[PDB]
């Protein structure tokens, strides 16, 4: 079976600018389990990213968080950046304080 | 409340070159508390909840073992599926199972259950009675038949009634700190014009466990779905979970929206109303 | 804990 992965980018808090946080991708309700998921600062893959132990749901999809600590200012834009099989180009999804 | 131990194995093959890459967790309600992963340094099932450290090496060494032996059934299982469904040698396919048990308010057993998927697909699962199997297709009733002649069902009920359960109990009492708290979530509602005519409202939940919520929308003391959207409930990262609701309305017209909020942590549902001078 | 199944497919 093949799934196209949900994406939701947020912050741990809520974000202030200037006061450090953490910046999450939450991938879920994909199928298989080989997905490429990076977070964006201005358009540039950042370095320094974990990510949850492989789980799945009742229907057997799949969820991974992936995340790292940043620092929200006005200029900085931030971004999730998602591969998978069943998605024909990268799918980029920008961080926005109020989701 | 409730409560429920839940194990979740993902084994993935490998056709190019070695094995196939196995992770394994485990959860307490809605709490990870070990994990083993097959790329991983140690090779030792690990903790992931200060509660779980409290266990012995005897402990570490069992659940190890007994781990490593769930991935090397996953590796036989990948072979004799891709058998029984005449594929190739050069395809990636996955194994998924999980098992475990709730328990009620008393901590007394409520319902086993144990399931596997092959490519993401229902194969075979232990009915609710724990006697019995769903097959769902002809590949599972060969598997059916393989361990109703070998007993397999007797002893996966022994587990979950028994053995289950009274781990379950001995880890909400060491981890009791945590496990049997409940967060309840903190609300708040927030504004965003979309238009010169209307704005979203945005009712937020965060920072609550366990998981399971509720946030619904009302107009006039209604409920309302029609021009809201409702996100799926995502981990903080820290433990702890978030969720909003929003409802798209007239500029003016935000006092007769109301978001409800149930939660276990909640003696009473929360309701909120947008503050027109926020 | 974990089982110790047979749960070999």
């Amino acid at each position: 079976i093949q799934r196209t992965p949900k994406i939701q980018v947020y912050s741990r808090h809520p974000a202030e600018n200037g006061k450090s946080n953490f910046l999450n991708c939450y991938v879920s309700g994909f199928h298989p389990s080989d997905i490429e998921v990076d977070l964006l600062k201005n358009g540039e893959r950042i370095e320094k990213v974990e990510h949850s132990d492989l789980s799945f749901s009742k229907d057997w999809s799949f969820y991974l968080l992936y995340y790292t600590e940043f620092t929200p200012t006005e200029k900085d834009e931030y971004a999730c950046r998602v591969n998978h099989v069943t998605l024909s180009q990268p799918k980029i999804v920008k961080w926005d304080r109020d989701m | 409340g409730s409560h429920s131990m839940r194990y979740f194995f993902t084994s993935v093959s490998r056709p190019g070159r070695g094995e196939p890459r196995f992770i394994a967790v485990g959860y307490v309600d809605d709490t990870q508390f070990v994990r083993f992963d097959s790329d991983a340094a140690s090779q030792r099932m690990e903790p992931r909840a200060p509660w779980i450290e409290q266990e012995g090496p005897e402990y570490w060494d069992g659940e190890t073992r007994k781990v490593k032996a769930h991935s090397q059934t996953h590796r036989v299982d990948l072979g004799t599926l891709r058998g029984y469904y005449n594929q190739s040698e050069a395809g990636s396919h996955t194994v998924q199972r999980m098992y475990g048990c709730d328990v009620g308010s008393d901590w007394r057993f409520l319902r086993g259950y144990h399931q596997y998927a092959y490519d993401g697909k229902d194969y075979i699962a232990l009915k609710e009675d724990l006697r019995s199997w769903t097959a769902a297709d002809m590949a599972a009733q060969t598997t059916k038949h393989k361990w109703e002649a070998a007993h397999v069902a007797e002893q996966l009920r022994a587990y979950l009634e028994g053995t289950c359960v009274e781990w379950l109990r001995r880890y909400l009492e060491n981890g009791k700190e945590t496990l049997q708290r409940t967060d309840a979530p903190k609300t708040h509602m927030t504004h965003h014009a979309v238009s010169d005519h209307e704005a979203t409202l945005r009712c937020w939940a965060l920072s609550f466990y366990p998981a399971e919520i509720t946030l619904t929308w009302q107009r006039d003391g209604e409920d309302q779905t029609q021009d809201t959207e409702l996100v799926e409930t995502r981990p903080a990262g820290d433990g702890t979970f978030q969720k909003w609701v929003a409802v798209v309305v007239p500029s003016g017209q935000e006092q007769r929206y109301t978001c409800h909020v149930q939660h276990e942590g909640l003696p009473k549902p929360l309701t909120l109303r947008w503050e027109p001078s926020s | 804990a974990l089982n110790t199944p047979k749960d070999h497919i």
